[PDB]
């Protein structure tokens, strides 16, 4: 028995470099991609606002001119 | 109260067997033992079995008796062979439950 | 020495179970939210793509 | 802030299932004491009697049966 | 509604420690059984052994009180 | 193995004690007992106690010899009171651990 607990230890160490690492390696995947989309959301918001407000900034000529 | 039941009488000039069954409090058995009685004389142990089934006897039957148990059916057995006409006595199986002893009817074994 | 190898086996497995437990719950929901945040942000990503046309038609 | 408000709403609902899901194993395996060991304490008491009587039975079987027997076999005198 | 996430942030946080705290008691109760499960292995043997060679003295001591008791009948009668 | 370095007896006519000390195993105490013997004869017990406070005596040492436990020191107390003339004997305490029995010296008590 004591040696079949010894046999487990190697296989137990095999399981951590296995699924254990697969989970760790996937952790770097999400946070890396999370920062890409997170930072973009600020930039994508930055790109939206300049032309969403310019929409209001430029359209305003549609009504004021028509008085003429 | 608890009950016991003996069995196994017989005569030859050689084939013989004994049994002592119980119908209640089955297997609720710590140390229980076997006895023989010389006619008109006193009473003493002959063979025993216990919880772990360890083997030990009275000196008169070393190499003479083999005793074994069934946990379920509650009927311990003994091996009687190569008899000598001087072993004859009156037998009565024994058992102790909750610290109290309990005897049964009692029988005899004779060879002559 | 049997107690020696045993002493680690409950010790290691508990540390092992912890990282099986933690990483599984760490990855999962954050994965669920990331795909939604992708869906959440990419659907109104065309919102600018729709309006940039709407800006240029009138301007 | 619709998707953010809704997200926390479905977020809590799973951890409150773990609240039962982790007090489910606890309730069961805690019952593994209240009967398994408590009766396991009784068998010690049951086996305890036999060490009280084998001494009592041998109390007469060792002393009295030898206070007179070896006295009776004093035929050497 | 604007703050309603703030309240729902804490249940997303409080339920987390109820997960954290509770598993600790699950950690303890395991060795509260296993170590005892090594104690109730030695106690039976250490108690049953002190009986398994008590019948071997309840009998062999009577061997002197039966193999030599057959001699008294030669002269008593 | 225990070292039951027993002592306490005497050689007089008024009030005595048989105290069997310990060396290890503070109340690792399963069945443990005492023996006496009269010269020209083999051994015999006097009083036996068991770790469960149950105490029983042989007929003779009743009313005069008293056995009691003290787990705080692991020193069984076997008081010798009302020393009658017959109480002359040679004594020795006993114990049983791991199965393998252990013994000691004991002393000579002679009161007439």
């Amino acid at each position: 028995q004591a040696q079949r607990q010894i046999a487990l230890i190697q296989a137990e160490e095999r399981e951590v470099s296995a699924r254990l690492a697969a989970a760790e390696t996937a952790l770097g995947e999400s946070d890396a991609r999370r920062q890409t989309q997170d930072a973009a959301l600020e930039d994508n918001a930055l790109e939206i606002d300049r032309l969403r407000n310019a929409l209001l900034q430029s359209d305003l000529k549609v009504s004021s001119l028509d008085a003429s | 109260e608890v009950q016991l039941q003996e069995s196994g009488g017989g005569l030859v000039y050689d084939s013989l067997r004994l049994s002592c069954a119980s119908s209640r409090s089955i297997d609720g058995i710590n140390i229980m033992r076997w006895y023989r009685q010389a006619p008109g004389k006193q009473r003493g142990m002959v063979a025993v079995v216990t919880g772990w089934g360890s083997t030990n006897y009275v000196d008169s039957v070393k190499g003479r008796f083999i005793i074994s148990r069934d946990s379920a059916k509650d009927t311990v057995y003994l091996q009687m062979n190569n008899l000598k006409p001087e072993d004859t006595a009156v037998y009565s199986c024994n058992a102790i439950y909750r610290g109290s002893e309990y005897w049964g009817q009692g029988t005899q074994v004779t060879v002559s």
